[PDB]
């Protein structure tokens, strides 16, 4: 069985360099070009380049000459994208492709801001047939917060509240189900290894 | 002396194919510390497939995975993502589009090379490559997960309706429904068009070159055959076979070409020798089958010269 | 570099109507154009390759055609689940440039937002800050105005608005408006209100709370 496995989310300071990996399992990479494609938040796809793993010939868009370096390893069936002299314009999802088959992407965040866990603020009515509840997820970094309630959920995408991120999440339940039953938001932040539940 | 030498080269099946036809298991390759038998023939086998007995499920169906029972699956690679099998010709050409050599391969070698790109059971050091079946009708390459080709025993297999998870009874065959299939080992050569048999030879009868003349094959076994297809079938049935206890044990499974027991590891060679050739008399409807390599043609208008490797229908 | 000019950038369509997307190559790319679908949060998936060939598994509603410079992607009858951004790419010569993409929007009947205003929590209140959050949920179309009022007077400063992408089930939008104050400036005022102006009502949907009330 063929699988693509891209390395984890990266957070680095500007001026640094990163090496992203793309491990292909169950398939020999030698005959297939490994492409890397860039996608910046809310923007389109940009072809970075590709490597011929059989002959180590890699080519690029002239925009990425000096920035990107694509390598491949037919021994471990892995493709690599090294990015040098990191910049906020380098903040993007980076997709590897096994030819026309795409990986799940690797999120790169380039920022001088440090990994900061969020604080979780409950959003209750205070003082209709339905009621909406919420959770405020303020002052965290970098992106990737998973708030789970235990379908009628809305996740409002994060805004960069000066260096740090702020998101919010709402749930609507029958007004007979609350406050008679404990509704709980679980805010997950993998980067800082924090998961805190607000009642 | 002999005007037929280069013409006749592709019919030296021991030389050009070099493994079983009926059952091709002419190499062994290690996967995770065990030797497994696998197809190794250098020529495509046209019109070959696997008949699953007492069953409506066809062999190009993906093998049983997950909640599926053994008998509900066939022999082919299961549908995972990214999807490697079945892959159409155009999809394969697109997949290998930046490889000048592989992209320009004929569809049979392309299919064999694609299948040969699958890594078995996460063993990257393994020479084991899965065989494949190319269907020329729908232009699809089907990678075969099961490289076993015959399992036939009043003890080696169960034949029942209720027994859904017991072992397949199966055999290789040239069925009419397989007419557009080609069975492809990992070893299928680049130039099989030049060096391997494909079409049956009209107005031709295989003979032996003896003292400046093309003589009849000295030893021939003769069987009725209503048409060319039936003769090719019979010749295939008698052809080189790499096939081999009281029960179907793990070791007996390995010998039949089995590798896996429900997503886990299971823990001889003809070399192309066999009854690989037939002379078909179209007039008397007789199939004259023999086991020595032919070295010339007798030009007889009643005859079509056929091979176990040859297409069951196509003539030139 | 070959430029692939993809039009339109944004395509509102109703369930069951034709989606036509065009992609023009600045140089001749033969038949080597692929069309990708990117559903929100997902990797792009190949729909069409060599300009006109449907990939295995790809529904009949998806087609492409064209040779040379002019390429057409079509969804003959859009389904709600086709909501995605679609990208052409040329593969004929490197760099293998993508078109700019086309974002689908599923048209639906207009819906009024459901608005809930929330007071700052004690967890935030006794830390230095004070966020007043206001949800404008399940509305259509996307165009919505929110005016925040403190003690009656409109505040534009210190307000952060976040829209969701179109909901995959009901095709509506939702948005959160958060007025963030300090703990000192928040206790300096009383009546905090968010007013939703949407084309579903003549008058705004006002949701208020007095800090005195509790």
């Amino acid at each position: 069985e063929v699988q693509l496995q891209q390395s984890g989310a990266e957070l680095l300071k500007p001026g640094a360099s990163v090496k992203l990996s793309c491990i292909v399992s169950g398939f020999k990479i030698k005959d297939t070009s490994m492409h890397w494609v860039k996608q910046r938040p809310e923007q389109g796809l940009e072809w970075i380049g590709r490597i011929d793993p059989a002959n180590d010939n890699s080519e690029y868009d002239p925009k990425f000459q000096g920035k990107a370096t694509i390598t491949a390893d037919t021994s471990s069936n892995t493709a690599y994208l090294q990015l040098s002299s990191l910049t906020s314009e380098d903040t993007a999802v980076y997709y590897c492709t096994l030819s026309h088959f795409w990986g799940q992407g690797t999120t790169l965040t380039v920022s001088s801001a440090k990994t900061t866990p969020p604080s979780v603020y409950p959003l209750a009515p205070g003082c209709g047939s339905s009621v909406t509840l919420g959770c405020l997820v303020k002052g965290y970094f970098p992106e990737s917060v998973t708030v789970t309630w235990n379908s009628s959920v809305h996740t409002f995408p994060a805004l960069l509240q000066s260096g740090l991120y702020t998101m919010s999440s709402s749930v609507t339940v029958p007004s007979s189900t609350w406050p008679s039953q404990t509704v709980t938001c679980s805010v997950a932040h993998p980067a800082s290894s924090t998961t805190v539940d607000k009642k | 002396g002999n005007p037929w030498t280069e013409y006749m080269a592709k019919y030296d099946i021991e030389e050009v194919h070099g493994s079983g036809i009926r059952v091709d298991l002419g190499e062994d390759a290690e996967v995770a510390g065990t030797q497994y038998r696998l197809p190794s023939g250098k020529c495509p086998v046209f019109g070959k497939g696997i008949i699953i007995e007492n069953s409506n499920t066809t062999f190009l169906t993906p093998v049983a995975t997950g909640n599926q029972y053994l008998k509900d699956g066939g022999f082919a690679f299961p549908p995972t993502e990214p999807l490697m099998s079945p892959m159409t010709l155009d999809e394969m050409r697109h997949f290998y589009k930046d490889n000048k050599y592989v992209k320009n391969l004929d569809e049979l070698t392309l299919c064999s090379r694609h299948a040969g790109n699958m890594i078995p059971d996460n063993d990257k050091n393994s020479n084991y490559k899965y065989p494949a079946v190319y269907d020329d009708k729908d232009k699809k390459c089907h990678i075969l997960y099961i490289a076993a080709q015959e399992n036939n025993g009043p003890r080696y297999c169960n034949k029942d309706e209720s027994k859904r998870n017991s072992m397949f009874c199966f055999r290789p065959a040239k069925d009419i429904s397989f007419q557009n299939y080609t069975y492809l080992s990992k070893n299928v050569v680049d130039n099989w068009e030049k060096v391997c048999p494909r079409k049956n030879l009209q107005n031709a009868k295989f003979g032996l070159w003896v003292d400046g003349n093309c003589e009849d094959i000295p030893h021939v076994n003769e069987f009725p055959a209503i048409d060319l297809f039936e003769c090719n079938k019979l010749v295939f049935e008698l052809s080189a076979s790499d096939q081999p206890e009281q029960h179907l044990t793990d070791y007996e499974k390995i010998k039949e070409g089995f590798k896996n027991k429900n997503a886990s590891m299971i823990k001889y060679k003809s070399h192309g020798k066999g009854y690989n050739w037939g002379n078909y008399n179209t007039e008397t409807q007789k199939c004259e089958i023999f086991n020595v390599k032919p070295t010339c043609l007798i030009n007889n208008s009643s005859y079509i010269a056929t091979t176990a490797l040859s297409h069951p229908i196509e003539v030139e | 570099s070959i430029v692939m000019t993809q039009t339109p950038k944004f395509l509102p369509v109703s369930a069951g109507d034709r989606v036509t997307i065009i992609c023009k190559a600045s140089q001749s790319v033969s038949n080597d154009v692929v069309w990708y679908q990117q559903k929100p949060g997902q990797s792009p998936k190949l729909l069409i390759y060599y300009a006109s060939i449907r990939y295995t598994g790809v529904p009949d509603r998806f087609t492409g055609s064209g040779y040379g410079t002019d390429f057409t992607f079509t969804i003959s009858t859009v389904q709600v689940e086709d909501l995605a951004v679609y990208f052409c790419q040329q593969g004929f010569s490197s760099p293998r440039t993508f078109g700019g993409g086309t974002k689908l929007e599923i048209n639906r009947a207009d819906a009024a937002p459901t608005v809930s205003i929330f007071p700052p929590s004690s967890e935030q209140l006794t830390s230095g800050g004070a966020s007043v959050v206001c949800f404008l949920n399940n509305f259509y179309p996307k165009d919505i105005n929110v005016k925040w009022k403190i003690d009656g007077s409109e505040r534009q400063n210190g307000v952060l608005n976040s829209w969701t992408d179109q909901d995959s089930k009901d095709s509506t939008y939702s948005m959160s408006s958060t007025l963030t104050l300090t703990k000192d400036e928040y206790e300096r005022h009383n009546s905090y209100t968010c007013e939703a102006t949407h084309k579903t009502s003549t008058s705004p949907i006002v949701k208020s709370f007095n800090r005195n009330e509790c």
